[PDB]
């Protein structure tokens, strides 16, 4: 029961509050910046800070922290979570990058069969069947929730919203109930 | 003001370097910058032509901030037309009001504004600022003022959360700052808004010196780009703010620098 | 806080004098006073001894006040608990804490504090005041500070409504007052709380004076009881406040003084 | 006065470039001045020679300004034979009369002079003037001192408007202004007589700033053909002091001015 | 040194009343004082003679205290062969020695101490004080030193308890104080001996704000007897002592004083 | 950290010169010395590149040192992670941190700080320093400020050996230092911690004065390399410590130095 929360970029400190706000001694919350950290966890939620910052600090000796996340997903198959950013690195296959980069195909985790585009604020009530700071959009493709608001592909979950910016920590239980339900 | 204050947080952790055109923006792009502060690229020093700050903002997907002089309410009129995103209200540039400060509560663009002191920061925080940064002593390269005001403005947070309810009234009135943020800050502990560092960092110890000192993220001039290696020590100081607790890295990005 | 406004709010237009025993605070009720403040019947000067105060609030009618060292948040305890009417943290007393002011939103019973301008009455009003009134200079009799007090505050009042949105922040920070008063001043255009005349008021010319510049009522010394005729001398002054406006009266009280 | 009072009210909203020669001053005719303020083409500045203003005068359909030393009332007269159209008693010229002004009532030319309170605005209009402009800190290009002189003399006249009747009379000793005028400052909430903005105006957002402040209209200096286009930045002046109130126009007039 | 604070904090929350004679110090007896400090029965102040300190100690059944001048360590060593209680290095009485301070380790009698700031509080317990109490000023009956005195002690401590580690070094050398001892009032929070308050205290408010303040007990001066009643008001500072935190009984201890 | 006061009591009587480059660092284990200071070889100075100081640290097998801004803690995690031999708080490098000095006790490598009078290197050895310089005057070559410091701090350590436990707490208050190691100094009668000479050491006349004024070693700058001869000017001062006592010897070295 520890879930860990990537504290490369911003916004990871809101998450780690309304985790710990659910007031439950088993649950422990821990950066994760490093391999080590990655593996004392058995969960991890991508803040929505940069997605740029994110992936270039995942970058480091080798793609030592890229490789060792998208091992971490593809083979261990543990719960993970994305907002905003996270989304656009849990997702196959992202456009609208107007610089040839190298990267190609490997800058994006994978994780969720969806194509994102992230190019701006307002708020949405969530019709499941949210504070949208810069929500990027889904182009192409279970939907959690729509308002599409939440998908949920097998360990894997990706909200375009940012949850951790308003008062109800609903959706901070939410991968909880689904790190417990995996373990 | 909550979007702007949502917005800032998820700003939390990064560095935004001074670009002076699109090469150097497209570097901090790769280095992993979150934003790229648009500037002259070469006395009264005014804010930047907005032709250029569009031009940047069109070849980047990161923020893209600008420079208004202190006071000019039509130099942020301008650039909040640019839909910038975001504006720092400066004393690099030349001062238009050396007596008021915009108000920036009537703009949408969120705006970062200087402080030396927790009075002075919670004065432009009351006058609609979404982001502070310490002056500290810009063109130098010295972080001694960067880590004087760090220190001054921890310790007097501390010494307030330290304090007593009637205490609160006088030293409101001593540090000079509403007292309505003067309660919040002893509440949150730490300042209401986002809180980042400015003024001296120049290497990656330097950057994660402020890091480990409570800010919240770096402002890095362009000295950056005045080196050796633009890229690399561009991305020396990325990794530097993102781990700047394990002296490991910060040994391995600091070697062969130049 | 709301409560204690709307009771100051019926003190508007009275005259509080400042007595010293029962047989003047009867004569001060009779003279048809609102209030009277409870005084040491005389070299650190305290708060009055509280069997005093409950002595006059048992032989009178109207409201008792009393006073309390600057900071000394232990002697208005005692008085709150003595269900007085209204409590001063006065600067003639000798100060209990330089440094600190009594934290009168913790008491029920309201406060009044001095001022000399806008920034301090907006400060006081900050920390729970209800009422504030013009420090002027007691004992001396001349209205030349409690004058130039009353212009000063008015002066950066109306001065203040004529400013715009944006110097709002700055004025706030050169008097030194919290924002949230500072606009409510501008939007009320007058002190958010009732304002009395307080030090060198003795002659009812001295009291029309006072109400003719703006004020709600004034706070009248000693020197009506050291007089030739106390009883008279009081009503005179009560009429002068009650009929500021008009001189055939304040000739007629003023003759044969 | 008073015809010269209703010309002057007809030069309200608009934009006065200080030419140097015919060249200069075609280009502010075309780029939509009102008027020019003719200059020397170059340590003791004097009143520049009158065959230079009649010439431009005569090539330019708009009104003509030329400039005469503090106190030097014979220039004056030598102008006002020369049937120029608004003389302007300078502080950027040496001072020929350190102690006296000249006696603006004596000429049929409306003259313009310089102020940097109310006080200071009021006692130039008792003498003869028929407009007054903010001095600033001419040569600079900083509009600090421009946009403190506005501030001063516009909080003085609403401070003043927000006086008593009794209370008028100390006043007009503290500023040190006549009592006429002073009450006729309090019956129009303004100053009597047209007011411009001069000194540091060198963008399009310094001029709409000025004018966003109250000013009726714009000096600009020389900098407008020190520069890059001409035309083009003289065009731009010219459309924010039209449109100082639309964001929108603002920016498009500053992109590209370099 | 132990022995003595655990004696010390068997003191706390009692009244120590500064007795003149046999009759004085039975009425603090059985007015429920702690302790009484045996006073000169009256231009240099000494040591009182120890036949009166004698005669007391033997008249009542609580504690006796006796003031020694600063530095003057053979009164200390007389006092000391007298069995008394506690002595009192005092600022009344004349200094002896205005370079050094008694070295209060070598006497098995405890000592209290002055003090007007947390770094001169922490300088006398060095030396070996095993309470302090807060100089105020005595003679005047005036709170306002005392109060002033223990806001300043309290505000340091709490400061100090919100620093940090590497801070630490450079608070002890501002207050110059030993950096054993301000680590120890970190961990503890408050001061590392018992605490009381002196000079100034005359009416059970006076007595009442002082401990609503933390200190551990008062010290009141002679003006408990020079008064028409002293049973009823001696009784009553200890019951506001005791009650400090009772706004009906400080009332009703207040009422009928005179 | 008596492990590291054990390792640098084995540093006694030795000469350790500030190299810049690996020939200088070869020249200097030739020479006889037990370290060297690894320098910039060359606004702001900062601690060396970290790849520089490995360099080094693989060509000498005598200790290396190098250099970090008072208050940088950062650079000093960067060089402890190197496995470095001991680090200098350095004054000659611009001060990160005006206010403070690094923790000096979270470190497992010994530091070296300056100190002027006993006072001072009291207060570094209270924060963790395993060793002690004398600041002198650095780059001017006068031994002036070195002798006037040794000196200062000699007379001071036995002026405090010649004094009473009683005066013992007020010298600890006027120096400013901890009292645990005041009374540590006069038990030991000299510095707690090995004490060097640094700044203006250029002759070996210079070296054996202050080994004759009772240090345990000298900082020798660059001047050594500066010069005609650096390997017989280099072993000449090495000689002149080892044999401080010797003037047939010094005389020996000292002729042809030049």
């Amino acid at each position: 029961i520890t879930i860990g929360v990537l504290s490369l970029q911003g916004d990871f400190e809101p998450h780690i509050n309304h985790f710990i706000k659910l007031q439950i001694p088993s649950l422990n919350i821990i950066q994760v910046r490093n391999v080590h950290d990655l593996g004392l966890c058995d969960g991890l939620v991508i803040p929505g800070g940069e997605s740029t910052t994110v992936r270039r600090c995942c970058a480091y000796e080798q793609d030592t922290l890229y490789n060792a996340l998208v091992h971490f997903i593809h083979v261990l198959k543990k719960p993970i979570w994305g907002t905003c950013a996270g989304c656009i690195l849990l997702s196959k296959n992202v456009e609208n990058i107007k610089l040839y980069s190298n990267f190609g195909n490997k800058f994006s985790f994978g994780g969720l069969d969806i194509t994102i585009c992230r190019n701006d604020s307002f708020i949405c009530s969530l019709n499941i069947i949210a504070a949208c700071i810069r929500a990027p959009y889904i182009r192409e493709i279970k939907v959690l929730a729509t308002f599409i608001a939440a998908v949920e592909q097998n360990n894997c979950l990706g909200t375009v919203f940012n949850p951790e910016l308003l008062p109800h920590t609903a959706f901070q239980q939410y991968f909880y109930e689904k790190v417990k339900n995996y373990k | 003001v909550l979007l702007k204050h949502g917005w800032c947080e998820m700003l939390k952790g990064g560095v935004i370097m001074d670009v002076k055109s699109v090469e150097q923006a497209k570097i901090a792009e790769e280095a992993g910058a979150i934003g790229v502060m648009v500037l002259e690229n070469i006395g009264v020093a005014r804010s930047v032509d907005p032709s250029k700050v569009e031009e940047i903002k069109k070849c980047v997907s990161i923020n893209v901030l600008a420079r208004v002089r202190i006071g000019h309410f039509v130099e942020a009129q301008i650039l909040e037309e640019l839909k910038i995103d975001m504006i720092d209200e400066s004393e690099v540039l030349t001062i238009a009001d050396e007596m008021h400060h915009i108000d920036k509560h009537k703009f949408k663009t969120p705006f970062v504004c200087g402080c030396t002191n927790l009075g002075e920061a919670l004065r432009r925080i009351s006058e609609g600022a979404s982001m502070i940064r310490t002056k500290g002593e810009a063109g130098t390269g010295n972080i001694i003022e960067a880590i004087k005001h760090i220190r001054t403005v921890n310790n007097e947070i501390c010494y307030l959360c330290c304090l007593s309810d009637s205490e609160v009234y006088h030293f409101a009135k001593k540090i000079n700052a509403p007292i309505d943020l003067v309660l919040l800050t002893k509440k949150l502990k730490r300042l209401p808004v986002v809180n980042f560092a400015a003024g001296g960092v120049a290497t990656p110890a330097d950057a994660a010196m402020c890091m480990q000192l409570g800010m919240d993220g770096v402002f890095v001039g362009s000295g950056i780009f005045e080196s050796e290696n633009p890229r690399k020590m561009a991305a020396s100081i990325v990794s530097a703010v993102s781990n700047f607790n394990n002296p490991k890295i910060l040994l391995d990005v600091s070697m062969n620098l130049g």
